[PDB]
């Protein structure tokens, strides 16, 4: 029982900027502190131990500081290869405990999504349940408002969103909003539309279709 | 003091 | 090559016993002054240290939040480091890793290693291959517009599926979204690709879904709808 409080939970900065993550321990841990980097889908990899001693292979833009209860990891010149979660860990006492983590994003220039809607195929309709899919491709920043309108009226509770990781090439996101309905509510309505609002669009973009054509 | 920082 | 490799069934019904093995190759498990750990991570969340041991003593140390249910052990004849978790439930679903790390003060030049992780699902669901529905592109808007097409991959268990396009020969513009757990207990996702609309008449598009837990492959052609 030594709590590690890590801040912020997420951070966003441009290539070349300087970022810091801080970590404070609930009691004195001297310099028994490690920082780990975890890329998506991968095992953690330690960046440093003893508060500030880099591991082999770790670029010198990473650095740490702190002794006692407060600790900082710094990234001097944020790079695209740095998109990752970061965790502190104390090892002054068992049990070993980790900070809750920080997600790092690259801030790039605003890019509007391209927007596509996909009516369910006849075979999806035959199956009993349907999914209408709305895609937002290659956009930044991540904040985006996607609303479903059925026969002109807002539909609230049958949709789910899913978002890709930031792309390692162009630093954008893509997103799917899926509207799941039974074949019977689906056939009781005619017009299906998703309306997208984003900093990159000068007013909302609506993509729609009429069922049965 | 513990784990990777144990001393024996 | 010194490597950690984890094995063990990852799909459990509630209240079964999880059993995972971490085998070292290229080195001996008895090599001194390493700290061996089991760590776990629920999807989207942080890391939790389960427990561990020093390779030069015979003690093993446990997180108190899990100690009533877990046994961590070691078999030097087979170079195995082991995790057993009894009565698993909804909360034990996570990726489980082992780690071997130098005890820095007596070992500055040994190699810090991690397993690849094993994904553990605790669920009442049964193994089920996916149903795959094509998502057909819309009609061409301009001479040089991009079309989007995809396929929806649903009602499968456990994770993961892999989607490739044209047997993996089409990779630019492919986005495969993370899966979502439905209330039925099954998962679903979509895979999409953006292509030049000019190529819709000349080039064929097939998504290849591979669901290894059920040994299932599905290959669906995506075409424009014929009125
Ligand atoms: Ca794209």
């Amino acid at each position: 029982d030594i709590q590690m409080t890590q801040s912020p939970s997420s951070l966003s900065a441009s290539v070349g900027d300087r970022v810091t993550i801080t970590c404070r321990a609930s009691q004195d841990i001297k310099n028994s502190l490690s920082w780990y980097q975890q890329k998506l889908g991968k095992a953690p990899r330690r960046l440093m131990h003893h508060s500030s001693t880099l591991e082999t292979g770790v670029p010198s833009r990473f650095s740490g500081s702190g002794y006692g209860t407060e600790f900082t990891l710094s990234i001097n010149s944020l790079q695209p290869e740095d998109i990752a979660a970061y965790y502190c860990q104390q090892y002054e006492d068992f049990p070993l405990t980790f900070g809750g983590g920080t997600q790092v994003e690259i801030k790039r220039t605003v890019a509007a999504p391209s927007v596509f809607i996909f009516p369910p195929s006849e075979d999806q309709v035959k199956s009993g349940t349907v999914s209408v899919v709305c895609l937002l491709n290659n956009f930044y920043p991540r904040e985006a408002s996607v609303k479903w309108k059925v026969d002109g009226a807002l539909k609230t509770g049958n949709s789910q969103e899913s978002v890709t990781e930031q792309d390692s090439k162009d630093n954008t996101y893509s997103l799917s909003s899926t509207l799941t309905l039974s074949s019977t509510e689906y056939q009781s309505h005619k017009v299906y539309a998703c309306e997208v609002t984003h900093q990159g669009l000068s007013s909302p973009v609506t993509k729609s279709f009429n069922r049965g054509e | 003091a513990v784990g990777i920082g144990a001393v024996f | 090559e010194v490597q950690l490799v984890e094995s063990g069934p990852g799909v459990m019904k509630p209240s079964e016993t999880l059993s995972l093995i971490c085998a070292v190759s290229g080195d001996t498990i008895s090599s001194p002054y390493y700290f061996w750990s089991w760590v776990r991570q629920p999807r989207g969340k942080g890391l939790e240290w389960i427990g561990g041991l020093y390779s030069n003593t015979m003690d093993v140390y446990y997180n108190p939040s899990l100690q009533s249910r877990v046994t961590i052990s070691r078999d030097t004849s087979k170079n195995h480091f082991s995790l057993k978790v009894t009565s698993v439930t909804d909360t034990d679903t996570a990726v489980y890793y082992c780690a071997r790390e130098r005890v820095v003060a007596h070992n500055y030049y040994g190699l810090d290693l991690w397993g690849q992780g094993v994904a553990v699902t605790v669920s009442s669901a049964s193994t089920k291959g996916p149903s795959v529905f094509p998502l057909a592109p819309s009609s061409r808007s301009t001479s040089e517009s991009t079309a989007a097409l995809g396929c929806l991959v649903k009602d499968y268990f456990p994770e993961p599926v892999t989607v490739s396009w044209n047997s993996g020969s089409l990779t630019s513009g492919v986005h495969t979204f993370p899966a979502v757990l439905q209330s039925s207990g099954l998962y679903s996702l979509s895979s999409v690709v953006t292509v030049p609309s000019s190529s819709l008449g000349t080039q064929t598009y097939v998504c290849n879904v591979n669901h290894k837990p059920s040994n299932t492959k599905v290959d669906k052609r995506v075409e424009i709808k014929t009125c």
